[PDB]
């Protein structure tokens, strides 16, 4: 029960700030401000009302878990992990003491735990980012999936409650994509000579 | 009517959890995602398959399946004792006698190896004939009366269930004609 | 068994053809031809002796499992999965009938299941390949980890016995590197400001 | 020094029931090395299952005690005491508030007190032997260079309401073991 789990992350629409526009498969999201203009949006307790955030529908209370996100050409983004119990309403600071563990692109710089005091000196534009959780280790880590190089581990934290995948978009009409877990030929006929270059 | 019309009802206890059997147990559709069902021994847990409630032990029987313009489907019979847990190739040797459509226009028989079928008309409705004793299963266009394929002089040693399989999420269900 | 397992693949030196030279951490391997010249090499029923192969020490009898392999240095290679019971002493075709599920590079071509009749028309050089196993599904699949695109799924096969990660080097002097599973800060002091750009 | 002589030399023996599975306790129960990989041991309630820690068998409940630890030229080690009641399952920050009073070395030349927040210690000479002095009643544990007598670090906030075990932690795989000098 020490296996690294490669998570299949699907966004939970009930968490999504109203300016967030999810794809129908809930594996991609963009931010379109005032898209509900002229609408009354019901303000259910799960939804982020100020921070343009969305969570994965998965919760983790134990073990090791990771997923990958495509962030190419998105100028303002946040990825990471947050407690299921985080404040949804108002302008909460996205920091470990409030139950958020993040890597952020902000004004051409990468920032650990969304802090202007932790600029990470990367020598390339991130394209595919690995998000890693080890619950018992208090570990949230980030990876550059181009070379599988370590970027950052947050200070070790007692999670205490279940945690979930966390996403923020701070710019408009710029989608991020959550990379599906590999499934092989799941749900597909495999010809007797094999299946080639499936899409 | 050379052959007894079988009254075929889908056994929800056999349906892969990604399958939805209708209230009347005559039609099956695919869910986006698996339902939360137990893995009882009767359930196909890998193949997207569902059996009829009744199997055949002897005599001559017939039923009809409405496929509509569904892009993907396979139907036929299988032995009581096929592998329901994990993938097994659906072929005579593994206890499956089936044919169908894949990718909107590719008709095959699930033989070892598979064979392509040349069908003048594409069927909206298929008839399945079983003769336990001779050892014959035949597929016809139910409208045209046009032949499709036959397995000949098979040596059945077990009860045979009707079997239905759909991989794709489309709006057309697969429907047993009462 | 719902879960996709990201495997941490460590090579088993007892399986390794004698010309294969493992790294100390056993996560990379190169072929050094006739490197036991003038030596008597002891008998070992686990060891591949006809072809320069080595297995992952892990074996799988169920579930879904994958790992990634860096092949950018190498142009004569085979990777995938084999039965634990495969022939080790005699030379066999590295095909599903003999308990091998492989992607091969040979003479500038990618060959599915090591077959001259299954040339994969790829438009780029592969650098990082994903090897995917779904035991119940009879599924071994290969991905191009550049864009995580599907390359090939082998014909579905009843594995029957435990299967293992499979590696082979042909007329080749460059190393294969098996990408370790991500571990975060496992085994390491994390400062109170976090751990930045950790290098192993 | 008269003050040194107030401290009873403690006879400290490593308790294998407490050792994280990736630790190897020697035959004589005085020495600890790291294995390459966890051994197949039970997760009994006594065992540290996350931190690479091992306790002595005897805990302190009163009085003044001294033990000495050979660190030689190990590049990573941490030692001190911890409460009976510390969290042994999963990561917990080794700090006074969680019931740990330890200092040590990381990265060959970075000496720290494991407090909140961590502090970098100045060690004009790197120690090869560390003297550990515990005064239960004054809640004091002091660390010294046991060869040249120089002071390294003192906690004056040790629990005087909990039994205290010697605790020993190694993360790295290296030739030099961590060794307790028997009381002599
Ligand atoms: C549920 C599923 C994906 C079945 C496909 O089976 P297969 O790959 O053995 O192909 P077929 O039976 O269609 O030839
Ligand atoms: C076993 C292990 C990896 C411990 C390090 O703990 P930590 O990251 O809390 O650091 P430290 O206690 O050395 O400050």
């Amino acid at each position: 029960r020490t296996f690294l789990h490669a998570v299949d992350v699907v966004l939970d629409p009930d968490t999504a700030h109203p300016d967030l526009f999810l794809s129908e498969d809930r594996r991609s999201v963009r931010r379109c401000p005032f898209r509900h203009l002229g609408e009354s949006v019901p303000d259910n307790p799960e939804r982020f009302d100020s921070q343009p955030c969305v969570l994965g529908r998965e919760s983790f209370a134990s073990g090791k878990h990771y997923w990958e996100v495509e962030v190419e050409n998105v100028i303002e983004w946040t990825v990471g992990v947050c407690r299921d119990s985080v404040e949804r309403k108002g302008e909460v600071l996205l920091i470990p003491q409030n139950g958020f563990w993040t890597l952020e692109m902000h004004k051409g710089q990468y920032r650990a735990v969304s802090s202007p005091d932790r600029i990470l000196p990367l020598k390339e534009s991130l394209c595919r980012v690995g998000v890693f959780l080890d619950y018992e280790a208090g570990d949230v880590s980030f990876y550059n999936m181009r070379d599988r190089s370590h970027i950052y581990t947050c200070p070790r934290s007692a999670f205490s409650v279940p945690v979930r995948p966390f996403f923020r978009l701070g710019c408009e009409d710029s989608p991020i994509f959550i990379c599906p877990a590999l499934t092989g030929a799941n749900g597909v006929t495999v010809p007797e000579e094999g299946l080639t270059l499936h899409r | 009517a050379l052959f007894k019309p079988a009254d075929v009802i889908l056994d929800p206890k056999t349906a892969n959890p990604i399958l939805l059997v209708s209230e009347d147990q005559r039609s099956v559709q695919r869910a986006k995602e698996p339902q939360d069902l137990p893995d009882n021994p009767e359930r196909f847990n890998w193949h997207y398959c569902v059996l009829g409630c009744e199997s055949f032990i002897s005599g001559r029987h017939y039923w009809e399946v409405e496929v509509g313009d569904r892009k993907e489907w396979h139907i036929g019979v299988c032995s009581k004792n096929v592998q329901r847990k994990g993938w097994v190739k659906m072929t005579p040797e593994n206890g499956f006698w089936t044919m169908g459509l894949t990718d909107g226009n590719k008709y095959r028989t699930l033989t070892e190896p598979r064979t392509n079928l040349k069908l003048p008309k594409p069927p909206k409705k298929v008839g399945v004939f079983l003769d336990y004793e001779t050892g014959d299963i035949s597929f016809y266009n139910a409208v045209d009366g046009s032949h499709i394929h036959t397995f000949l002089d098979v040596s059945f040693s077990e009860a045979l269930y009707p079997v239905f399989r759909i991989l794709t999420l489309e709006p057309t269900a697969l429907t047993i004609c009462p």
